[PDB]
């Protein structure tokens, strides 16, 4: 089980909740689990033109580390990890 | 380099000190338990206006002057989160240019005090979207007023050039043993120019970004398409990228001044947090490391935020609505 | 010292830049109308904690170590809330000492908070009363060390051995040295060194006529500061009001880009007086002036109000060191 921080822009998918539980042993597994509980959320994370890749303007971090440098959706996830989702804002 | 008398403040730009952090380093000397893992702080607050941004601001202005874009009485327009605008305000005051900065409203009061002192106009942009909103507002104004000069730090290769020709060479001259470079990530100029220089000149060097994580409101765009990645950015230069929240950044900023006597801005605390992670990794692996990290500015412009007083929790509440790099 | 990499912050002490003021100088270029009259700013805000006090604070500690007065983990006690307090706090921290600072209870929260961030513990006194409280605490407490910056020889020695030699190395052509007048260490130490090495050099004091006036009474009394009243040691002294200091610090930031602390307005006012004199006299001058700290700590004090009148009121109601 992991704790996922949901940015304001995606909270209409999570009933307004800013933080939700998810399970999975990779980022892709957590995204799958999120989709099971929060319909439509995964499509918002993924590139509509390059399926299988994250949206250019979405950043995701597992225990504060950017998944683009740790295997992307294959990034390993362990029980107790934090997952942070943020839109791309210069300086943030 | 190696000079102490200069004919003007702008001539003294750069050539900043590199200072070892003997107490914070995971291991200062080689021991029976394995090789050293040293942190070295590059003090970019020892620049004309007190931040690293003096380097790209001077380079951008001088490139534009060389290009013939800037002549006496010209108007410069720039979106900024404070430091670039302060550096440009100083250079514009001395060179006789007018400066209009577009800056998010949730920036520290010290930034607007300095901009007003140097005679720059400030256009405050809304806090939601952070620098994305200031950039969008500036681009609209530039398009409407084509005679103004928008140097545009998020796309102008003179930003990166300033680091490829300044920060990078100076670091390598002082630290030929360098294994890692850690810095913040805003325009991406520091890591793209310093990191390209280092990757080209130093076998096996690793380049690490330490990105602030702001409160939720900063990221509250209305559409994912309002997202923005600076045109300077090339993810191939980085080895890793860390997102550091306010409590960790504030903790490490306080640790740095308590332990090493260096009074740095909050982005430095995010850098230090990343660098200590990288350091812990090298120590666990029994690998020698010499990790240089940027102190982009001093603590002075953040004193009004409250973050340097009170309990470590609540510095967090103090910074929730605010930008801090 | 022409060095760029240092194994600790303390090793980066001093060796501060000297920067020409080509616009504020009465005449930067020699030419048909006569010789140059140049101002050169010695940027002491480049020190570890952002003021000149890092020099005497380090030296006072190192001398007390040498004299066996300071042993590992000792407590230093200091009746200061300003730049020396901050410098001693940094230095005590890096060397392993505790620092206790005594200050009036009506000291600004910002001054108090800066001291605490560097590690000082504060004892408040009733709003020279702080020195008196520090003294009772010296009595009641077990080999706490007071260093006393006003009579302290290590304060002047830090400038005799640091500031003076650096100025001569960078500016062998120096004709005048201008600095503020607080503990007197800067002028006494740097002035002695320059007078020993530069024939006919002139030493000029800039004394703020604003602020608390911690050492102002002291500095009026030849029993305390006899050298200040010898014309062969101190050529002249400018007494500078707040309105002139405020105008000069604005002029410096607008003309040269240098964002100086409030004492520097007095220093620049004196240095401009000295420069106007040399220009009218047809003399070559190379005038070094101290920027003892930057504007940063004064941003919360009202010193940058729009109204020079309100800025005046602010400088009168605060400490400049
Ligand atoms: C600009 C800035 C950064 C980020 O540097 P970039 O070169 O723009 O990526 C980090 N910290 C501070 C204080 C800054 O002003
Ligand atoms: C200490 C100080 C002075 C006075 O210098 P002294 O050596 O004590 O005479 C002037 N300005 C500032 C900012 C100071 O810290």
């Amino acid at each position: 089980n992991v704790t996922v921080s949901i940015p304001t822009i995606l909270r209409p998918h999570t009933g307004g909740q800013k933080s939700v539980s998810a399970s999975g042993d990779t980022l892709g597994a957590v995204i799958s689990d999120l989709e099971a509980n929060y319909s439509g959320i995964s499509e918002r994370l993924m590139d509509p033109s390059s399926p299988g890749k994250l949206h250019r303007f979405v950043n995701i971090y597992v225990n504060d580390e950017d998944v683009r440098f740790s295997g992307g959706l294959a990034t390993a996830i362990a029980d107790g990890d934090s997952v942070t989702i943020l839109p791309a804002v210069a300086g943030g | 380099r190696h000079m102490t008398r200069y004919d003007s403040l702008l001539q003294a730009l750069g050539n900043t000190p590199l200072v070892g952090l003997q107490r914070l380093s995971p291991r200062w000397d080689d021991g029976r338990d394995g090789p050293h893992v040293r942190l070295w702080a590059k003090l970019e607050d020892r620049n004309p206006t007190g931040s690293i941004k003096d380097r790209p601001a001077v380079r951008m202005i001088e490139q534009a002057e060389a290009d013939g874009l800037l002549r006496p009485g010209a108007t410069i327009l720039e979106p900024t989160s404070g430091n670039t605008g302060i550096s440009l305000a100083m250079a514009a005051r001395l060179k006789g240019y007018r400066l209009i900065c577009v800056m998010p409203e949730n920036t520290s009061v010290e930034r607007r005090q300095l901009l007003e002192l140097y005679g720059a106009q400030i256009i405050f942009s809304a806090a939601e979207g952070g620098s994305n909103t200031a950039v969008a507002t500036a681009k609209e104004l530039a398009a409407t007023n084509p005679s103004w000069v928008m140097l545009y730090q998020y796309g102008n290769p003179a930003n990166t050039d300033s680091h490829y020709c300044g920060t990078g060479p100076e670091l390598l001259a002082d630290l030929p043993e360098i294994t890692h470079f850690v810095a913040g990530l805003g325009t991406t100029g520091t890591l793209m120019g310093t990191g390209r220089f280092l990757r080209e000149h130093v076998a096996n060097v690793k380049i690490v970004a330490a990105e602030p994580r702001y409160g939720e409101g900063v990221y509250a765009l209305r559409n994912m398409d309002e997202g923005f990645v600076p045109e300077l950015y090339d993810p191939e230069i980085l080895t890793a990228r860390y997102s550091v929240g306010a409590v960790d950044a504030v903790r490490r900023t306080r640790e740095l001044v308590h332990t090493e006597g260096i009074f740095a801005g909050i982005s430095t605390g995010a850098v230090l947090h990343a660098a200590l992670g990288v350091g812990a990794g090298a120590l666990a692996a029994g690998e020698r490391a010499d990790i240089a990290l940027v102190v982009a500015d001093a603590g002075w412009k953040y004193l009004s935020t409250g973050a340097y007083a009170g309990s470590l929790d609540d510095a967090e509440t103090a910074l929730e609505g605010q930008l801090w790099a």
